[PDB]
């Protein structure tokens, strides 16, 4: 019980540089040392202690590492919007060899999404745009000689 | 009178952030025996963010100790290891980029990866001249005097011209480099440009969008 | 070969007073910490 | 003599700094002490400034 | 209430199992007072594993811990060291699977040395490692505040440079105002110290 | 009570005012806002507005701050601005020095499309179009950036942080209920302390949605829903200023 | 000892009607029961 409270109050908050256990100890020590005969302001003393705490920021041996979630899925999702410009060959500034898009035979998928949203069934309206762009990505691929996408 | 100097090699990330390096030193105490006695001493050197190249850290009291004379201080001279992207100059950073011609003229974005874990995408503001540079303020190494200010990253633009051009490509380039101003064009010029653009951005038979192979 | 200096003796005889003051301040810190612990227990009961 | 000068000059602050160094147990206590003294004078002055700013804000309101 | 060190090895991180381990740790009554994801270098790893220093497994052990980011945690619990030793289970992963299943080494750890966790043995090593990885985390107010140990630490620290600083202050005798003397002695200490060198441009 | 304005609620509540974005650009935004937010190390990144060009390729502009501190009586936000012709890929907007920041305010007319355009002004001075766009965004942000009062508070170390206990603004119809972003929480500076007739507020008491439009900059809208405490703002249209305000009113 | 500090902290009164000891105790009780997001700064921003 009380052990849980003590373990909670000593959690080291990084951005503040200290837990509340140290801050409470410092506030109590400052109140004890300078014996106050008059009224004290808890907020004022707290701000003063916060301003007065020593913080010897020293050079850490390791370079910091980023804590960031993986972004492969979202990057792949983004990669369907817009046209990917043809990469350049570093050896000769002329562009790399390329293939023209394919001639698949798909329906009016944006109109289909509009109809589905009108009826109140199917997927959403934004996912309709995503599906249309992904189907264009599939159909255009010269590697996959596709005569029809649906 | 004599001091032993030693290069201390760091990466740009360490100097940018501020490392706390540990270094080993071979100190030779000399005695009556023919062989000297050697020992490994550990030294902690604190390099603060943005210390300039050529900085000397001198440890007094350490060094090969002859029987009579107290050893002279040892010197560590800061030098940065070569980086794959940036070379530091004064307080800021130089990034040399090879740029195609059309990226210069039309204008695109250069994607650079900073020493800090951020990814800058800097647009080409205007027609980049041969030997021109693009400056991004507040992106170089930190100032050693104040730990908040930064230098300005300098991108030295190197242009990569195409190796081949056909006669029709040259005709298109010539027509693009002598087009009359829009308040001087005929109606035939406007219709021709409209037709050519609609035939260049054609979704199936046009070559504006091609998939690599 | 003989080598007494005044400042060495002065500093060495001054050292115990500094150590005594440091010990007093450490005792202050300890009592402050134990007061804070009592405060935590009372807060849980509250 | 010299002992009195040292005492009523720096003794209390140095004792506080040494207590802090004992409590913290850093990896380089001398640099810790020096930075502690610098922060000591700086926090005294900014403490005065903080009271001044609070008084000014109350008067303005 | 005692605090122990712990770390999640790259094998439980490359597989994206760090958060599950953290939630399991929190489920068993532990409290994570401090956590940090980091990436040891070769020298730092060799300094951390000083107790082995040339044993048979040391090459592969130091080559493994520097193959990816790890996590460092400080756990807090009344019986933190023994409870966390039990929670990890036996060191050998196959012996762990045989004897005690549903232990972090049995579930996430594989292939011997990659036991997916690392913990502290005794309070001495616990405090040493905590100070190694969290230099500013306060702790252990009883083992440093002994008058004998306090006097010994002051003795270890003051003869190198503080006595010389006091001697220089007494000989030079700057302004009687105490603030100038404090500034001068601080400058002398930060300029003359055996631990750090003198820096020049 | 919110901590950051949504990009969907803003587009929903400001759709009537014409502050709308294309559906394809809306999906692209939904995907590529977090990507740029993580690539730039910014805790807050929202769409700031959309500026019209002589082409169909309008500039979508998003702003984002990492730190926000009180400085000489001004709540200074260290904002970074990004622009994009399409919702997919973002570029940066570098700040502008004072000489060109004064030589860019004299260039008028709605911008072109290619951000590599050089305006020539009077010897001839060459100024990039991106500089002009940055100037216009800075001017609109200085004149207009609006948040409800008491929605921010000052903590220790003098940083402005969202007021988690903000209970909402009574009398949302009154302009006193709203303040600029760079006003300190203690100071009683609001939009009332601006010129008398430069802000129009229309409040629907039933649905509890107030709408504040800027008349000095006609394309700036800011909605505030009070039943659920949600406020957002968007600028749509060219960045030019409305000089002759006295005649129109 | 600690008894002296405890006896002292209960006579001193603050700007509020309660003593500083009781004020700190109530602040800690509120912090422990609510468990705020950024707790240390919430002490100066929300509880007192």
């Amino acid at each position: 019980s009380v052990a849980q409270a003590l373990a909670y109050l000593q959690v080291h908050s990084p951005q503040d540089g200290t837990s509340m256990y140290d801050h409470l100890v410092k506030l109590v020590s400052k109140v004890l040392e300078d014996q106050p005969k008059n009224a004290v302001d808890l907020l004022e003393t707290s701000l003063l202690v916060k301003k007065s705490t020593f913080d010897p920021k020293e050079s850490s041996p390791l370079v910091p590492i980023p804590v960031a979630p993986d972004a492969t899925q979202t990057q792949a999702a983004v990669s369907i919007f817009g046209d990917p410009e043809l990469p350049i060959n570093p050896a000769t500034g002329e562009p790399v060899p390329a293939d023209p898009p394919n001639e698949f035979e798909a329906e009016n998928m944006l109109g289909a999404a509009a109809v589905l949203d009108c009826l109140g069934v199917g997927l959403g309206r934004e996912l309709g745009v995503n599906i249309a762009l992904a189907a264009k990505r599939i159909g255009e691929d010269p590697k996959l000689a596709v005569r029809s996408v649906r | 009178g004599k001091n032993k100097v030693y290069p201390l090699e760091l990466t740009l990330e360490e100097i940018f952030h501020g490392c706390l390096k540990k270094v080993a030193h071979k100190r030779k105490v000399l005695l009556f025996s023919g062989e000297y006695v050697e020992e490994e001493r550990q030294l902690t050197v604190d390099v603060k963010p943005g210390l300039p190249t050529g900085t000397r850290f001198v440890f007094e009291g350490e060094g090969n100790k002859t029987p009579k004379k107290e050893p002279g201080p040892v010197v560590f001279v800061l030098k940065p290891k070569p980086h794959p992207r940036f070379v530091r100059r004064g307080s800021d950073l130089v990034h040399k980029v090879t740029l195609p011609l059309h990226h210069a003229l039309i204008g695109t974005t250069l994607d650079i990866r900073t020493l800090d874990d951020r990814d800058l995408k800097v647009p080409i503001s205007d027609i980049m001249r041969p030997g021109s540079s693009l400056t991004v303020p507040g992106e170089g190494m930190p100032l050693p005097a104040t730990p908040s200010a930064r230098g300005n990253l300098v991108i030295e633009i190197d242009l990569l011209f195409p190796t081949h051009l056909t006669e029709t490509q040259k005709m298109l380039l010539r027509s693009a480099f002598f087009l009359p101003p829009p308040t001087e064009q005929n109606e035939e010029t406007k219709k021709a440009l409209r037709d050519y653009e609609a035939a260049f951005k054609h979704d199936l038979k046009g070559w504006a969008t091609v998939f690599k192979r | 070969r003989l080598v007494d200096p005044v400042m060495r003796e002065v500093e060495t005889a001054f050292m115990p007073w500094l150590k005594e003051q440091a010990i007093g301040y450490l005792a202050r810190g300890v009592v402050a910490r134990r007061v804070v612990d009592k405060l935590v227990e009372d807060a849980a009961a509250a | 003599h010299d002992t009195a000068y040292l005492k009523e000059t720096v003794g209390e602050a140095l004792a506080r700094g040494c207590a802090a160094a004992i409590s913290a147990q850093p990896n380089d206590p001398v640099e810790y002490l020096g930075l502690w003294l610098l922060k000591y004078v700086k926090n005294a002055e900014v403490e005065g400034n903080f009271y001044r700013e609070r008084q000014q804000d109350l008067q303005k309101k | 209430l005692e605090k122990t060190f712990a770390l999640i090895k790259p094998d439980a991180v490359r597989a994206g199992k760090a958060q599950e381990i953290m939630q399991l740790i929190e489920l068993n009554g532990f409290t994570i007072i401090a956590k940090q994801k980091l990436q040891l270098t070769r020298a730092r790893a060799e300094e951390f594993y000083g107790e082995h220093k040339g044993k048979e497994f040391f090459p592969k052990l130091v080559n493994f811990m520097t193959s990816g980011p790890i996590w460092a945690l400080v756990l807090a619990k009344p019986g933190a060291i023994l409870a966390w030793r039990a929670l990890m289970g036996p060191t050998n992963v196959f012996k762990a699977r045989a004897e005690q299943p549903k232990c972090l080494r049995a579930l996430y750890g594989t292939d011997g040395t990659q036991n997916a966790t690392h913990g502290s043995d005794s309070p001495i090593s616990a405090a040493r490692e905590i100070k190694f990885f969290f230099p500013t985390l306060s702790g252990d107010p009883t083992i440093y505040a002994e008058p004998t140990a306090a006097a010994e630490y002051i003795t270890k620290r003051i003869q190198p440079a503080l006595a010389k600083a006091l001697a220089a202050l007494a000989r030079e005798k700057p302004s009687a105002d105490k603030f100038e003397a404090i500034t001068f002695v601080a400058g002398y200490l930060l300029q003359n110290n055996p631990n750090k060198p003198k820096v020049l441009m | 009570v919110q901590l950051e304005p949504n990009i969907t609620l803003v587009l929903k509540h400001l759709a009537s005012c014409g502050a709308v974005v294309s559906a394809e650009q809306q999906a692209a935004l939904d995907h590529s806002i977090p990507i740029k937010r993580i690539e730039a190390g910014l805790r807050s990144l929202t769409l700031w507005g959309r500026l019209t060009t002589l082409n169909g390729k309008d500039y979508l502009v998003a702003e984002g701050y990492n730190v926000a501190s009180s400085k000489e009586g001004a709540a200074v936000y260290e904002t970074k601005y990004f622009y994009s012709q399409d919702g997919a890929r973002w570029s940066d907007l570098q700040p502008v020095d004072s000489e060109t920041a004064t030589r860019c305010a004299r260039i008028k007319g709605m911008l072109s499309g290619d951000p590599a355009k050089n305006y020539e002004l009077e010897l001839v001075f060459q100024i990039p179009e991106l500089a002009v766009l940055r100037c216009r965004v800075d001017a609109i942000a200085t004149a207009t950036s609006v948040i409800p009062t008491d929605s921010t508070i000052l903590n220790a170390a003098s940083q402005v942080v969202p007021n988690r206990l903000f209970a909402g603004a009574a009398y949302p119809e009154k302009l006193e209920s709203y303040q600029h972003r760079f006003s300190l929480p203690g100071s009683g500076v609001t939009l009332s302390q601006d010129l008398r007739g430069t802000w129009a507020v229309q409040y629907d008491a039933f649905k509890g949605v107030a709408q504040v439009r800027s008349l000095l900059f006609p394309g700036y809208f800011f909605y505030y829903a009070a039943n659920e405490l949600t406020w957002g703002s968007l600028y749509v249209g060219d960045g030019l200023r409305n000089n002759d305000l006295i005649f129109m009113l | 000892d600690v008894g002296q500090a405890l006896a002292f902290l209960q006579q001193v009164k603050t700007t509020q009607g309660a003593s500083i000891y009781e004020g700190l105790k109530a602040a800690l009780a509120k912090v422990l029961e609510d468990r705020p997001v950024n707790a240390v700064e919430a002490l100066e921003t929300s509880v007192l």
